């Protein structure tokens, strides 16, 4: 469960760095990683999982 | 009595000033080598910084070099003829009495060559060619890593 | 002219990416050195003009009319690009200080 | 602070020894620039400056280095 | 081809306010200092005994005189170099002053470095190359 | 240069049954069966006339990245996130060898055309070149920043070509283990990789862009323009066929001399899938050309054929030689 | 001493525990230069370029250390190793630009500009060296630069 997290994290911010338009400002990435965990809490406890914005 | 002769190389033209007086059977070679086209498309295989820009080999090897009375003819050290300076060719000898080809050219004031090597000209034109013909870089054999060559040379009088 | 140019620095504010904001500082920091010194420009190019009239990169020649006309025989009089010699402009003493005290003001604002 | 005292107590009064708190396994950053990677030579020199930054170092100061209306209803 | 621009040149009117008289706008704080380009559009041998130059000026376009007995600087005397650290600044295949030597700077001679604007420029419109063999 | 006439293709085959993203794909060297790698942990055989599931293989216990199936062995190697490169005997079924060493997920694996030689790359930064018998590793290509998210070997130098992540891609001369050269004209991570089957070039390509590269100097040749996604693969035909599959499901052929697309199209995600779950994740053509296998994020594997009933005036060729200056 | 062992051992802390965090490098080369130890700033310089090889905002400043203390043969070294590196981002040419017209070399600026033209830049360093040529009245020079 460890390295399934690890794997899972690093493929998500691998598809997310190449998503961003070059020239964004892209500090902030490691706040999407807490977004995919939230968003799996939401599934778990199937609560709509719905960020504004 | 000097003459123009006009190497055409890949960083510029030079103009040389061929001494009909002091160095009769040498300017005449190389008005000959340079008339058939014997140094068309040779490179410039020895260039030493603060030295020397040599030239005319056929081979580009630094061995050969054919000239037009055979093979070699004898040395013509006028006593009025120095290495003063940059710029001043000189045909490149493997010892005395044996000059062929390729020509030596002073970059410098190279004032022990008198004695053993044959004044024959000067540059009247292209001293900045020649300097960053000095300026190039080489290897531990002073060959050009980036490639010096005569595209064409020719005579004018 | 005034009125389109605030209009526009206004428009420009919001960043957009960093090739504006460079865009932006470079023409505000030739604005903070303002005026150039034409007369001290002047002065540097005549002596310019001698010394490579001397060193013979230029030809004062005279036409049909006997005017003096410059030749650079090479291109490096106005760059220092082709020239050999580019890595020997050394500074002027005031020219360091006013540099040293443009970056001092930038990190004091 | 407690050892800085103590150790400037015995230096006035005379000893001078080495309290080194040096452990095992930890690198003397002091002793060395360390893992030290040169800047590059380019098309300039740089000896002067060189020259003059070592005279800085040698020459460093600490102590000169060391110091560094509206109303309620109108809010 | 350049019919629209053909037709522009000749549906316009000779101005009637003459400007082969007019100067610049601004004038330029001479003196003027143009090139060779600029030429094109607007003692010998061996006679030179006595003659004794004194700068690249009495050289011309260079070339040292072997007949005067006297050390000739055609481009300026070297003085030294006092073992700066600097780069030696070299040329490329046609002369020009280069600066991928910074970015060779570290590497072996026979590393493939992309550093111009060339590297950039699709193969088959390089100017310098006419048909590029693609066989394995 | 004039693009030559190529017809569109059309999906022929949708088949279900892997339980995970279909990631990895490896076409049998004599055209009867493929492999396919997925999310599932397992590794599926599937007959390919027919499209029909021999056989399941486990052996994985994470996500299968990379397959292939050798020309001059009974062995098909596999590649995985949970670190582990083995070695399948196709006689027995089974794992007989693991070439273990990759400090984290492996992302791709490809066989030496030539030499029995293997060669991963993985998240730890580095392509580590395996000896086949032995299980040795016998260099380390370590120079990347990123992850090695592809690669290829060649029969010639450069013998091996790495994709990174790090947006940069390097041409590896194999036999001292060595960098020959770096190329860093993508912007963003270079995810896939391809080398042409006969004229010695090579396409690599990030998010929007595909450039393509003469070997063995990796002289930039063209760009493939206006696939404005995040690719994950290339497949390349010998009929000079180029398929770019683009991770949000777009998919475009491209005339490989050329750089014309002579088509555009998305997939279909099957019934069940978010919209968030269309994209093709890996590509081959089979051995003959004439069939291409995408395995797609909706856990399908998807079969393509072209059209036999377009025509050069059916499908004309929309491409006039454009006159404008690319920016380059 | 004492002291600085202290402090260099808790920014090497810091370094090894996230190489990746700029900061980390920028207050210990910003204390390195406090403490005028100038060798050891450009080395945690250069250190992080080895971490951070294309990083606009650390090349900037390891070139504004050098400028601020007056090492400018250093920081022109430093200005050709930058955009040699990074040919097609402009703030550091214009910084190369905007540091040799301070310096007063106005043919050094020229040179800079020459070079950024052959990288073929986009319309505004263009007009910037359109415009430098108009600052210093040469209208002909700035004919050249509209062809």
């Amino acid at each position: 469960e460890s390295h399934f997290d690890l794997e899972l994290r690093a493929s998500v911010m691998a598809d997310l760095m190449d998503m961003m338009p070059e020239g964004i400002k892209q500090s902030k990435v490691n706040t999407v990683l807490q977004h995919l965990s939230e968003a799996w809490r939401c599934w778990k406890s199937n609560i709509p999982w719905k960020v504004p914005g | 009595m000097a003459t123009d002769v006009a190497l055409e190389t890949t960083m510029g033209t030079i103009i040389l000033e061929l001494y009909n007086q002091h160095a009769p059977r040498t300017c005449e070679n190389f008005k000959t080598l340079a008339a058939r086209g014997y140094y068309d498309g040779t490179i410039f295989h020895r260039v030493i910084k603060d030295f020397m820009v040599q030239g005319g080999d056929p081979t580009g090897t630094g061995r050969g070099g054919r000239s037009i009375y055979g093979d070699t003819f004898e040395d013509e050290i006028h006593p009025g003829l120095r290495h003063t300076g940059a710029g001043i060719l000189s045909m490149a000898n493997a010892g005395p009495n044996t000059n062929g080809s390729q020509f030596f050219l002073t970059l410098a004031p190279t004032p022990w060559l008198d004695g053993k090597h044959t004044i024959f000209g000067r540059v009247k034109k292209g001293i900045r060619v020649l300097q960053r013909m000095g300026l190039v870089p080489t290897d531990a054999d002073d060959r050009p890593k980036t490639e010096i060559k005569i595209i064409r040379a020719y005579v004018v009088g | 002219k005034r009125m389109k140019k605030k209009e526009a620095h206004r428009d420009d504010t919001a960043f957009r990416d960093y090739a504006r904001e460079a865009e932006k500082t470079y023409k505000r920091q030739i604005r903070n050195m303002g005026a150039p010194d034409l007369e001290k420009y002047m002065r540097e190019k005549l002596s310019a003009i001698e010394k490579a009239a001397a060193a013979g990169t230029l030809d004062i020649i005279e036409t049909e009319d006997g005017e003096m006309i410059a030749v650079d025989k090479d291109g490096t009089f106005f760059s220092t690009a082709n020239a050999t010699d580019f890595a020997q402009h050394k500074p002027d003493k005031a020219a360091v200080d006013r540099l040293v005290a443009d970056l001092r003001k930038a990190e004091e604002a | 602070l407690a050892a800085l005292q103590k150790r400037r107590e015995l230096k006035t009064a005379g000893i001078n020894i080495k309290i080194t708190t040096r452990k095992k396994g930890q690198m003397d950053y002091n002793a060395d620039i360390p893992f030290e990677k040169k800047p590059a030579p380019g098309f300039y020199d740089t000896t002067e400056e060189i020259a003059r930054n070592e005279w800085q170092r040698a020459h460093f100061d600490p102590k000169k280095q060391q110091v560094g209306g509206p109303s309620a209803s109108l809010q | 081809m350049a019919s629209i621009a053909a037709g522009l040149a000749a549906a316009l009117p000779k101005p009637k306010y003459s400007s082969e008289h007019e100067e610049p706008r601004a004038t330029q704080r001479g003196p003027r200092i143009v090139s060779a380009d600029q030429i094109d559009e607007t003692p010998p041998y061996p006679n030179r005994a006595g003659w004794r130059p004194r700068a690249p000026e009495d050289f011309g376009d260079g070339g040292a005189f072997p007949e005067i007995p006297v050390a000739q600087y055609p481009w300026g005397k070297n003085d030294s170099s006092s073992k700066s650290n600097a780069l030696v600044v070299q040329v490329d295949s046609e002369g020009k002053v280069d600066y991928t030597a910074i970015a060779r700077q570290g590497h072996s001679s026979d590393r493939i470095i992309h550093a111009s604007f060339k590297d950039l420029i699709p193969l088959r419109q390089r100017a310098e190359a006419g048909q590029i063999d693609l066989s394995r | 240069p004039r693009p030559d006439w190529h017809p569109p293709w059309k999906l022929m085959r949708v088949i279900s049954g892997h339980l995970g993203w279909v990631r990895a794909l490896a076409v049998e060297p004599n055209n009867q069966w493929f492999a396919s790698g997925a999310g599932d942990r397992t590794i599926k055989i599937w007959d390919l006339a027919s499209g029909q599931l021999r056989l399941t293989l486990t052996g994985h216990i994470s996500t299968v990245r990379g397959l292939a199936v050798s020309p001059r062995h009974p062995y098909m190697f596999s590649c995985g996130e949970d670190k582990m490169v083995k070695c399948w005997d196709l006689e027995t079924n089974k794992v007989i060898r693991h070439y273990h060493g990759h400090l984290s997920g492996v992302y791709t694996l490809k066989l030496h055309p030539t030499l029995d030689v293997l060669v991963t790359g993985g998240r730890d930064g580095v392509a580590r070149v395996w000896d086949m018998r032995t299980r040795s590793n016998v260099h380390v290509l370590s120079g990347h920043t990123g992850t090695v998210a592809d690669l290829v070997c060649q029969e010639a130098d450069p013998q091996v070509i790495t994709g990174s992540l790090d947006s940069t891609v390097r041409m590896w001369d194999l036999a001292a283990g060595k960098t020959m050269g770096v190329l860093t004209h993508h912007k963003k991570g270079v995810r896939a990789l391809v080398t042409h089957p006969t004229e010695f070039t090579f396409a690599t390509a990030s998010t929007g862009s595909i450039k393509q590269w003469k070997c063995p100097e990796g002289a930039f040749m063209q760009n493939f323009e206006g696939h404005n996604a995040i690719i994950n693969t290339l497949a390349v035909n010998d009929q000079n066929v180029l398929f770019s599959g683009g991770d949000n499901g777009s998919m475009s052929f491209w005339d490989w001399k050329s750089g014309y697309r002579f088509q555009s199209l998305d997939t279909t995600a099957q019934p069940g899938s978010l919209d968030a779950e269309l994209g093709i994740m890996s590509s081959t053509f089979d051995m003959s050309g004439a069939r291409l296998i995408t395995g797609e994020a909706d856990k399908t594997i998807k079969i393509w054929k072209e059209d036999t009933t377009a025509t050069p005036e059916t499908h004309p060729i929309e491409w006039k030689p454009s006159l404008v200056r690319r920016k380059y | 001493k004492e002291y600085q062992g202290r402090k260099r051992r808790e920014f090497e802390d810091y370094i090894r525990r996230n190489r990746l965090r700029l900061q980390n490098w920028f207050q210990y080369a910003q204390w390195e230069l406090e403490q005028k130890e100038f060798a050891r700033a450009r080395s945690i310089f250069e250190r992080a370029l080895d971490v951070h090889p294309n990083n606009t905002q650390l090349w900037i400043r390891y070139i504004e250390a050098e400028l601020k203390n007056r090492n400018i043969n250093h920081a022109r070294n430093l200005l050709d190793r930058a955009v040699t590196r990074l040919p097609r981002v402009s703030k550091l040419w214009y910084k190369y630009v905007y540091v040799m017209e301070m310096l007063g070399d106005i043919p050094g600026t020229r040179q800079v500009f020459d070079r950024w033209m052959k990288w073929e830049p986009d319309e505004d360093a263009w007009n910037a060296y359109i415009k430098l040529e108009k600052r210093y009245g040469e209208y002909e020079r700035a004919r050249q630069i509209f062809a």
